[PDB]
């Protein structure tokens, strides 16, 4: 019940929806090209695809950050 | 070749070769082991055709297309709930990719003779 110490969420999952969209893109023929690079860790897969912040990246499986 | 795709559904389902979502359909696209693919047309996406047949026609692709994506959503079996009749709350599937295992069949023949042209 509502207790001296209020009540915190854990990380909500907002409804990104429609982020296929952000996954490729089409040009004016039938080529495909994208904005985010590969992991080519064994662990990871061809297809799998590897985050986007500001500074660096995360992977998946890896979960490797390649920093400079 | 209705008749055709329905038994290979069947196959599919009964030997666990069939995958559900767009997501798994393009890792495995991208990993090159997609053989079998069906599309969807008239259906209610806005702007989602080009982007689906740029995303799908790339190289070794069956044209199949479905009118309905409803129809198409008990034909994959989504909620394929309460078989003494009528299912109770089904939402329509999107494009899938087949990675069935089951190539010798009564029909895989005609289907594969089918597809050569
Ligand atoms: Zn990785």
């Amino acid at each position: 019940k509502s207790y001296t110490t209020p009540k915190k969420n854990k990380h909500k999952r907002k409804k990104v929806k429609l982020a296929v969209l952000k996954y490729y893109k089409v040009d004016e023929n039938g080529k495909i090209s994208r904005l985010r690079r590969e992991c080519p860790s064994d662990e990871c897969g061809a297809g799998v695809f590897m985050a986007s912040h500001f500074d660096r990246h995360y992977c998946g499986k890896c979960c490797l950050t390649y920093c400079f | 070749v209705n008749t055709a795709l329905q038994e290979v559904l069947k196959t599919a389902l009964i030997h666990d070769g069939l995958a559900r979502g767009i997501r798994e359909a393009a890792k495995a696209l991208d990993k090159r082991q997609a053989h079998l693919c069906v599309l969807a047309s008239n259906c209610d996406e806005p702007m989602y055709v080009k982007l689906v047949e740029a995303l799908c026609a790339e190289h070794q692709i069956n044209l199949i297309k479905v009118d309905d994506n409803k129809k198409l959503g008990e034909w994959v079996g989504l909620c394929k709930i309460d078989r003494e009749g009528k299912p109770r709350k089904v939402v329509g599937c999107s494009c899938v990719v087949v990675k069935d295992y089951g190539k010798e069949s009564q029909a895989k023949d005609v289907i594969e003779e089918y597809f050569k042209c």
